[PDB]
RNA sequence: ACUCUGGUUUCUCUUCAGAUCGCAUAAAUCUUUCGCACUAAAGAUUUCCGUGGAGAGGAACAACUCUGAGUCCAAUUUUUUGAGGCCUUGCUUUGGCAAGGCUA
């Protein structure tokens, strides 16, 4: 059984384009290669981007923090 | 927790050094304080205690709230209340103009 | 915490965060403030009545109670 | 439903509103070896689910053990059906319909009665005894019967307050156990999910004298109760084997941590035991205070001034609390009615599970067709009228409802033997008062009134004008033969009706008393033992019939045999003298009587495998072993009926039309036999030649079935007959100076003792032997007599053994009231059995 | 007033070792299977005796062993005869073995074998594999050692620091398998002459080899003991009225402490 | 004293999981913890335009975790 | 002094039919299979009823324990050893 | 964791007690049975040896052990927020309500 700490464990030292989606922001999406993780489900991503789903516009955020408890569900690529 | 100790002031430490120091400053030296609440409401007063939870006790506290018609800021006037520190955005102390 | 225990086995009628009014026997309580009330009916706004029964309402959506009969025999 | 009743801890609106839902009730019967501690357990449990019903300091209110005999006798004699809604561990309810099973190795007709409506069994098993006679009798039958186990190790204070083991050589000793039950399951099961053991919840310990009773998980649970931060349930899979624990890194290993390190289970659960039953047993006034301080138990001071006895039981009470180590065990090991109405209708319903009613009630759907099978049958205390007792297995029975009463010999077309009757009432029935409801559903135990009349021993009761194909469930099997026999006749002739009326009731209350008319105008009871019948012949006078009854001594049920073939072929012609059948007999091969009555093979197989299954068992030859016409005397008799005639010499197609009636001539003739009108066993009958009459006018019907049964009985004669005697298998249990008294007892009842051994970690030892079953009477009586009461033994039917002698010689002298020496038993037997039958004083040798 | 005690374990202990050449050092009452107060009542019903029990006379003149005829029913020539149906075979099953049978008291039946190994040396574990105790020949879905279950820091066995035993664990077992008043830890006083030291001994089986003197003592003590529990009636209601109360209360009498040999030799006198 | 949540039957077997902003999901379940963030292999993301894409390895949080219900039979 | 009376009512629920209202405006009816301390619930054979009305059928669900509203309860479960 | 009942011992009196009222077990009278009544059984009545429950009074020291009663949690899963803003329709109690579509 993975658990998800291990996955995220496992992501981060892939370094994989990791895409965060939001709490109950459907349309903003982040894709970001993952760095760390924390108990708190906080994630820093190195080269941060914001995707929309109207506007589809990729702006780069550069390194941030995202906190836990904003986070939808982390996919790949 | 790694600190479970009984003699807890590591709260006054935040409230020192963390960024709720910046509340303190408002309690010791008395500055006006402007929070933005999630209800898209701007209040302005004196804060005279907190806690961790930042739910903070102010006096002579004036609110504003835009209402649309087009959207006008009306503004009432309230003597003293307890606002809870869950129910608001962002807190900032008034910049000195001088 | 008596001061709902006073409350007991009184048909309350309770305000919900989406709005809802429920109206029935409040049963118990817990920490999490979590509402077991029977006989329960479902009142919305358009009036109408909707009966439920055994209520069991969860704590984040509890708004406010307020006493609205005494309880029965 | 408006009577009064006892206060409960429930209430009876929520056990009635828990009968709809058969996913939250459990068909459980008690059962073990004899005094393993069954009532109470029940009883214990009546007491958690009824405040103010309290057992008696110095004496244990048995509360289940509601009769006379019972209350004097200290016996269990019949089955108590208890129904109480019993809370889980993590608080839910069921509602357990409990049935209470006598240990007595002679009352198990009860056993089965109460096993046919139950889903699964617990067992019994006192910790000091351990695995005896009936513990070993009653796991054959509920695995045979199809019911999932569980096992209760009861009385685990004996290990403690009277054999003082070392908890390390107590666990030894109940592991012992545990692994002596699975080898009986295995023994008796090919399927290998009946695995017993205390990690799979599957076995409870308990103490019901002190209100002890727990499962690893629910131990597990008061650690996890009063330390918050352990999950009990995998706790609990690290509290038995050898597992022990490691305190300085604080895991479980499979390891021992260097040395004179202990077990899980004795670190966890056993020592604690042992220190709590000490502390107040030794210790009460010292530092007993203390350890209830540290287990958080507050006894006041007017408790405190107990005696020691009553104090164990509160202090373990608190301590421990309700038992739901036993409601954990069954509700996770136990079926559903709903679940396990698939195995009960594919075991027990004539009419198959493929059928169109074996479906309807395999979904145990209270809304669908009325079937309720009832198996008991209990005697209002005027002992005038009775109250089935069964449970409803689909539909739902009302109160008022008519319905219509099917007995056991109904088939769908002789179906003269139902009856319509009119429900009167329906009682939920807990141990001592009945609880009246108005509807039972699916799934649920009723004492049903107004069907007592048209059933004798079980009934299926449906609906009338529905349910046109409904068959019937079939009669109980039981573990042993009735073989004790006793004749009855009123002191007063002139009152013979009111003892048949009497004789009538306790065949209804008896699962499987079996009183029958000799030929002689004589009463008969067949019956298991010394007990039985005494019980048998107690209610007999003292409740369903209050005239004077006299009682002949007690004798046996005999079989005859032969021990050769034939010496010259024998012959019998019709009174027509158109039909001749010739036939010889000899004795089975070994070992197949059995097989023929243990359904190991039947005659519903195809000729096919019943030729090859005698082919690779007993070396036939596929012309016989596919020639088998009939069974015994029965459908599974043990004898066989063979047809030798060939082709070439007998028109094999024209002597199929006489094939119907040899082998009922057969069935009939081995049904009465011809030395003392005891039946046939053991005996292979072969057909010769059997000319037979062309004209269907000449044959068939009442011409030719009477010269069947003479050449059987004239073939049965010239093959030399013998007797047979019931032989029954004694366990006793004495200490080991004790053991030679027995040996001494034993030899002057023609017994002959197999092996003697000790019990481990008990002091006793165990003597089986067997023993004629006509020199057994006051056996038991001499035994514990001769031993100043320290041996006792269980005795039970074993198998049928040739009585020494020879029953057919007139040079042999008899006195009337004296002994005979061996050589010449089975003459009397034989002669004393005829002058009994009414029969002539001798037996007329021919052709 | 002396109406009541209350004593501790170690006093009923040295209490229960004293007095132990006065007691029967039985565990159950199995010994007592055929030879107790139920089996004498049924005996004396039946009109039969106990070989080593008490002898009574007939309840009720009635039909006698030479007074019933030869019927087809009792005819000796359908009888086999193996064993002699002795008369404790119709006291232990009073009605298969028994024609006619009124007030058989049934008789008590088993009772669990109790295997109390009653200890020898104080030196010894309370707890501890005696050699009368029959060996226990030695011969699981456990988890896996890597599976990460941890016990938390602060759990451990619930009484851990509690010895096993103490010194007065092995004596305070052995008070469980006494006889009353030894199974006792308080109680009610009684009367100096409400106690009788003996009555436990003429209970038992009549000794084999004592002359036949003691033998028929030991069988006429039984028949008393069984006529005094039979013929007990329930001490009859009434209105305490005590005598010397009265006498006390009038001016008659008066009150004193003596000696018990001065009022020995008083009432000597005063009867003279 | 978070007990973990009862999944095990649903352990590597197809669900169809709900997101918070009204989203849907899809993939075979492989893990869980206390805080019920599930670990989903072969997830399908299913969206609300009709479109189903596949990405595999994914990672949900239990916060936005709204209804799980087995597409496979339990 | 640790689990709540209703804690102990949705615990003793399992078995009946129950209703569960979900935040988002779902109703889920169906046979309880199993209840934990939170609310989380794993109901069995589910009606489930959407915002707009729509009616489906669900044969195997696990309702997380933060999104449910209120739920109903068996009307047998008003006499329960709990509620009493 | 703060406050208030209840005590125990002893002497006397009144009433109920079929409960092993007593973990003991006497005597008398009457009846019946048979012997032919210490050496014998059954039934009934009585008296004695002496107990429990309740109630009542007296008089001796303990008074709050006990019995009860009144008196440390902001980071998913509940109480320290995804909250607030835009658009249409039916009715507007012209305040807006109801549903849906949205932006955050
Ligand atoms: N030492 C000990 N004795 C017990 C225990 N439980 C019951 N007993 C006693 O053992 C005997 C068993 O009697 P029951 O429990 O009525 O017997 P049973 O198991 O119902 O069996 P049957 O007599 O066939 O009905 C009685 O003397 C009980 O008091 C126990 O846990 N420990």
């Amino acid at each position: 059984m993975v658990q998800p700490i291990n996955l995220i464990f496992r992501y981060l030292q892939n370094r994989s384009r990791i895409q965060v989606w939001l709490y109950e922001q459907v349309n903003m999406r982040i894709e970001g290669c993952i760095i760390g993780f924390d108990e708190y489900m906080n994630l820093v991503l190195d080269d941060a981007e914001e995707i929309h789903s109207k506007t589809k516009s990729r702006k780069q955020l550069g390194r941030i923090m995202l906190k836990g408890d904003n986070i939808t569900l982390l996919q790949s690529v | 927790e790694m600190t479970p100790e009984e003699l807890q002031k590591r709260e006054e430490e935040e409230f020192n050094t963390g960024p709720l120091s910046v509340l303190t400053q408002s309690v010791k030296n008395n500055t006006q304080v402007l929070i933005n609440c999630r209800n898209n409401k701007k209040l302005l007063g004196r804060v005279k205690a907190f806690d961790r939870h930042c739910n903070m006790v102010l006096e002579n506290v004036k609110e504003m709230w835009t209402e649309v018609s087009k959207p006008v800021n009306k503004d009432r006037y309230i003597s003293k209340m307890f606002l809870r520190g869950d129910s608001v955005i962002v807190v900032l102390r008034n910049p000195l103009i001088a | 915490s008596s001061k709902m225990l006073q409350h007991i086995d009184y048909r309350m009628r309770c305000i919900l965060q989406d709005g809802r009014i429920f109206i029935g026997t409040f049963k118990a309580f817990d920490k999490h403030m979590n509402l077991i009330l029977c006989d329960c009916d479902e009142f919305r706004k358009r009036e109408e009545k909707r009966v439920l029964g055994l209520v069991l309402l969860r704590g984040e959506n509890l708004v406010s109670m307020t006493v609205e009969g005494p309880p029965p025999k | 439903m408006e009577q009064t009743l006892p206060v409960t801890v429930y209430e009876m609106d929520f056990l009635a509103d828990l009968m709809d839902n058969s996913e939250l009730i459990r068909n459980v019967t008690l059962c073990g070896h004899l005094h393993h501690g069954k009532t109470c357990f029940v009883d214990c449990l009546i007491e958690q689910t009824h405040p103010e019903i309290r057992k008696r300091y110095d004496q244990d209110l048995c509360y289940t053990d509601i009769l006379f005999t019972e209350q004097e006798r200290g016996v269990g004699i019949k089955s108590t059906p208890v129904t109480v809604v019993l809370p889980d561990t993590k608080g839910k309810s069921y509602l357990f319909n409990i049935m209470d099973t006598p240990g007595h190795v002679n009352f198990s007709d009860e056993v089965t009665a109460g096993l046919r409506i139950s889903d699964g069994v617990v067992l019994f098993i006192d910790a000091a005894e351990g695995v005896m006679l009936n513990t070993e009798r009653l796991i054959k039958h509920a695995v045979q019967e199809r019911l999932a186990v569980t096992v209760c190790i009861n009385k685990i204070d004996r290990l403690i307050l009277e054999l003082k083991l070392p908890p390390t050589d107590a666990y030894y000793k109940l592991r012992h156990i545990v692994d002596e039950v699975n080898g009986l399951i295995s023994m008796y099961s090919t399927d290998e999910n009946l695995i017993l053991s205390p990690l799979l919840g599957n076995v409870c310990f308990s103490s019901s004298q002190y209100s002890i009773c727990f499962t690893l998980g629910s131990f597990a649970k008061i650690y996890a109760d009063t330390f918050g931060d352990i999950n009990y349930q995998e706790f609990a899979k690290r509290l038995w084997g050898d597992i022990y624990f490691n305190p300085k890194t604080r895991k479980f290993t499979k390891k021992a941590p260097t040395s004179s390190s202990q077990r899980s289970f004795v670190e966890f659960i056993l020592e604690p035991l042992y220190k709590i039953l000490a502390q107040v047993v030794g210790d009460v006034d010292t530092s007993l205070p203390r350890t209830l301080d540290e287990l958080g138990i507050h006894l006041t001071k007017e408790e405190l001034k107990l005696n020691i006895r009553p104090l164990l039981r509160l202090v373990c009470k608190k301590f421990f609390g309700e038992f739901t180590g036993f409601v954990d065990m069954c509700v996770q090991h136990i079926p559903s009615p709903k679940v396990g109405a698939k195995p009960k209708i594919e075991h027990t319903y004539t009419g198959g599970v493929d059928s169109d009613l074996g479906e309807a009630m395999s979904d145990c759907d209270p809304d669908g067709p009325l079937m309720c099978h009832t198996t008991k049958m209990y005697s209002t205390d005027d002992g005038v009228q009775f109250h089935a007792f069964g449970r409803v297995l689909s539909g739902t029975i009302h109160a008022g409802q008519p319905v219509k009463v099917l007995g056991e010999n109904y088939t769908l077309e002789d179906e003269e033997d139902s009856q319509i009757c009119t429900v009167g009432r329906l009682w939920i029935s807990v141990a001592r008062y009945h609880i009246e409801v108005n509807r039972v559903p699916a799934g649920n135990w009723v004492l049903i009134e107004g069907v007592d009349q048209p059933i004798v021993k079980t009934a299926t009761i449906t609906e009338p004008r529905g349910n046109e194909e409904a068959q019937i469930f079939r009669p109980l099997k039981f573990n042993t033969t009735s073989v004790i026999k006793i004749a009855v006749e009123p002191v007063n002739p002139s009152e013979l009706p009111k003892m048949l009326d009497g004789l009538r009731k306790v065949n209804k209350s008896y699962p499987s008393l079996t009183t029958k008319v000799e030929e002689s105008g004589e009463h008969v009871i067949l019956g298991t033992g010394e007990l039985y019948l005494d019980c048998v012949m107690h209610d007999l006078r003292k409740m369903y019939s209050e005239i004077d009854i006299k009682v002949a001594d007690p004798v046996v049920t005999f079989c005859e045999t032969v021990v050769e073939t034939s010496s010259l072929k024998c012959f019998a012609e019709t009174p027509n003298k158109k039909n001749k059948i010739t036939m010889i007999a000899e004795p089975l091969e070994k070992g197949l009587a059995e097989d023929i009555e243990n359904e190991v093979v039947q005659i519903t197989w195809n000729r096919k495998k019943l030729g090859e299954f005698f082919q690779t068992k007993y070396d036939w030859d596929l012309l016989a072993a596919r020639s088998i016409w009939a069974f015994g005397p029965d459908a599974t008799g043990p004898n066989i009926l063979v047809d030798d005639t060939l082709p070439s010499e007998v028109d094999k197609a024209l002597l199929g039309s006489v094939k119907d009636s040899i082998v009922q001539g057969f069935q009939w003739g081995t049904r009465e036999g011809p030395l003392c009108d005891e039946l046939i066993r053991n005996v292979k009958f072969k057909i010769l030649d059997a000319v037979v009459a062309q004209e269907p006018l000449h044959r068939g019907g009442g011409q030719i079935i009477p010269t069947a049964r003479r050449v059987v009985y004239s073939a049965f004669l010239m093959a030399t007959p013998r007797l047979m005697e019931p032989y029954y298998f004694v366990e006793v249990q004495a200490p080991a100076d004790c053991v030679s008294a027995v040996y001494t007892v034993l030899a002057r009842r023609r017994g002959h003792v197999t092996q003697d051994a000790p019990i481990p970690g008990s002091p006793l030892y165990t003597i089986k032997a067997f023993i004629p079953a006509i020199d057994s009477f006051g056996f038991e009586t001499d035994l514990r007599t001769h031993t100043q009461g320290q041996a006792f033994s269980l005795s039970v039917f074993h198998h049928w053994q040739i009585v020494p002698g020879d029953p057919l010689d007139k040079s042999i002298v008899i006195r009337p009231l004296e002994p005979q020496p061996a050589p010449h038993l089975a003459r009397e037997f034989m002669i004393k059995t005829r002058r009994r039958k009414g029969l002539s004083e001798d037996v007329s040798i021919s052709k | 007033t002396y109406q009541r005690w209350q004593f501790t374990l170690p006093m009923m202990s040295t209490l229960y070792r004293l007095a132990n050449q006065l007691l029967t050092d039985l565990v159950d009452d199995n010994y007592f299977y055929l030879f107790d107060l139920k089996a004498f009542f049924t005996s004396k019903a039946l009109n039969m005796a106990i070989p080593g029990g008490p002898k009574f006379e007939p309840l009720v003149r009635d039909i006698n062993l030479q007074d019933e005829d030869w019927n087809e029913f009792n005819d000796i020539n359908k009888i086999i005869i193996r064993q002699p149906i002795r008369t404790e075979y119709k006291i232990a099953f009073p009605y298969l073995y028994n024609n006619l049978p009124h007030h058989v008291h049934l008789t008590w039946y088993h009772t669990p074998n109790v295997v109390f190994i009653k200890t020898e040396d104080p030196d010894l574990p309370a707890f501890y594999f005696d050699p009368l105790i029959n060996p226990i020949s030695h011969r699981e879905p456990l988890p896996d050692d890597d599976e990460e279950f941890e016990l938390p820091e602060f759990v451990e066995p619930f009484l851990k620091d509690t010895p096993l035993y103490t010194d007065n664990t092995a004596n305070g077992i052995a008070l469980l398998w006494a006889p009353r008043p030894f199974n006792l830890r308080s109680g009610r006083t009684r009367r100096a002459l409400d106690i009788p030291l003996v009555k436990n001994w003429y209970r038992e089986h009549c000794p084999a080899g004592q002359p036949v003197k003691v033998r028929v003592s030991y069988q006429k003590l039984l028949k008393y003991y069984v006529l005094n529990a039979l013929k007990h009636r329930p001490p009859k209601a009434q209105k305490k009225r005590y005598l010397f109360r009265s006498f006390k209360a009038t001016k008659f009498f008066q009150s004193t402490k003596l000696d018990w040999v001065e009022v020995g030799l008083q009432v000597c006198r005063q009867g003279y | 004293k978070a007990h973990p949540p009862e999944l095990k039957k649903f352990m590597d077997k197809k669900l169809s999981l709900k997101l918070n902003g009204g989203r849907h999901v899809q993939g075979i379940l492989r893990g869980f913890d206390p805080f019920m963030n599930l670990v989903i292999d072969e997830c399908v993301e299913m969206a609300t335009s009709g479109q189903q894409n596949n990405i595999g390895m994914v990672v949900i949080r239990g916060n936005s975790i709204i209804m799980l219900e087995a597409l496979e039979r339990v | 002094m640790s689990i709540g009376v209703p804690i102990k009512v949705l615990h003793e629920a399992e078995g009946h039919i129950v209703t569960c209202e979900t935040n988002t405006g779902e109703v889920y009816r169906g046979k309880l299979i199993e209840a934990e301390d939170n609310m989380n619930c794993q109901m069995s054979n589910i009606t489930v009823t959407y915002r707009d009305g729509r009616v489906a059928q669900l044969e195997q669900v696990y309702i997380r324990g933060s999104k449910i509203r209120f739920l109903i309860l068996p009307d047998m479960l008003k006499n329960a050893p709990m509620l009493k």
